């Protein structure tokens, strides 16, 4: 079930030790990578433009 | 235009009425103490900002 | 009763037609003026206002002078003309609060409701709030000092309803609004450490002066929790408070990124046209 994530937490075996914590900012990384991600094609298309214009 | 006309208007201000109107309308921007609404929005920089910049992104 | 009360800076414009009026007099002493606006509402709220002659005595500070003729005549026009607005309470432009100050206050205490007193500076080289509302009212003393009246401090603020925000910025063209950006925020971010400065050093002087110094029991009870919320703050080691600062780092690495790659955005178009229209203006310049 925590393979299925239904849940947030971990098993232990020799120690036994549950463990629950979650993370929030879930809509903040997705965001900043995909504004990375779609401006680097931004940037390489630029650097494709120059490489035609000069050489 | 006929049998009508009118004049030219301008203004007239002083020092006392200068400082005293600026400092009253600067402080009108301002805060009574000028530290207490500063570090209240600090602290909403983790919450309220923290949506609009989501929005702005 | 009430929390809050809104001042037009009207009155004080008034104020300042008191310093215009005087025409070189060599007295210039405390004027006590009317002022007027709605009790009705829980809020207060004032429109304008008249004034009345006041005249002191040098020796003698009980001498006060006051005209209810003039009062009753002037409420009697403005209610006539408007009856959106009743009497209040009054004001004074003395820096210094006189014992005698009940004593005027009592007669608008008697033939008013419960008023409202006002003081001001009469030269504004005071950067703090001009204002300050102090309501009057009856409190039982802790000590068992016999009962009498006390002047409370009541937040304010300065605001105008609609054509004076229009006549204010029109007759200035100095000031700036909010305005969010780079300057209006970072001129805030130094002056206000003097605006605490001056303030702090004009207050703690006379406190820690008048405390040792002086007498007349004005209970000084409430400044052991004045030096309670000084020790409010015990020195924090902020150990407990690193994943604040590193939330708070997260989010300026966030602004880094933002800053960063929208620059990198607005560069596109200054790096294409400073190559293609330059070399195609070359080109064909001759």
């Amino acid at each position: 079930m925590i393979l299925d994530k239904k849940f947030h937490g971990i098993l232990d075996q020799g120690e036994g030790v549950l463990i629950i914590f979650d993370e929030p900012p879930v809509d903040k990384t997705y965001e900043a990578a995909l504004e990375t991600i779609q401006n680097m094609s931004k940037v390489v298309d630029s650097l494709y433009n120059k490489a035609k214009k000069l050489t | 235009n006929r049998h009508y006309y009118s004049i030219t208007i301008n203004y007239r201000k002083n020092e006392l009425e200068q400082k005293m109107l600026l400092n009253l309308h600067k402080k009108s921007w301002m805060e009574g103490l000028t530290l207490q609404d500063y570090s209240e929005h600090c602290k909403h920089n983790e919450s309220v900002v923290k949506e609009m910049l989501e929005l702005a992104k | 009763a009430v929390q809050k009360v809104v001042v037009h800076p009207l009155v004080l414009l008034s104020v300042v037609d008191h310093f215009n009026r005087i025409g070189k007099v060599g007295n210039q002493k405390r004027v006590v003026g009317v002022l007027l606006g709605s009790w009705q509402k829980k809020v207060l709220d004032v429109s304008n206002s008249f004034a009345v002659p006041f005249d002191e005595d040098d020796k003698d500070d009980s001498v006060w002078f006051l005209d209810h003729d003039y009062l009753e005549n002037m409420y009697g026009m403005f209610k006539k003309v408007n009856a959106r607005e009743r009497i209040v309470g009054w004001y004074h432009t003395g820096p210094k609060l006189h014992k005698n100050d009940i004593a005027i206050n009592e007669l608008m205490k008697r033939y008013c409701p419960n008023s409202v007193l006002v003081i001001i500076d009469v030269k504004p080289k005071d950067l703090g709030l001009p204002t300050e509302a102090y309501i009057s009212v009856e409190e039982v003393h802790d000590d068992g000092t016999p009962t009498s009246k006390t002047f409370e401090h009541v937040t304010s603020e300065i605001g105008a309803e609609e054509a004076e925000e229009v006549g204010v910025e029109h007759l200035l063209r100095d000031i700036k609004d909010t305005t969010v950006g780079t300057l209006s925020q970072r001129i805030t971010n130094q002056v206000h450490g003097l605006k605490g400065l001056n303030s702090k050093l004009l207050d703690i002087r006379s406190y820690l002066e008048k405390v040792a110094t002086g007498k007349l029991p004005i209970n000084h009870q409430i400044i052991y929790q004045l030096q309670d919320v000084f020790n409010l703050l015990p020195d924090v080691s902020l150990q407990e408070f690193v994943k604040a600062f590193y939330l708070k780092t997260n989010d300026q690495m966030v602004v880094v990124y933002l800053a960063s790659l929208i620059r990198s955005v607005v560069a596109l178009h200054n790096l294409i046209n400073n190559k293609i229209a330059n070399r195609d203006a070359e080109k064909k310049e001759g």
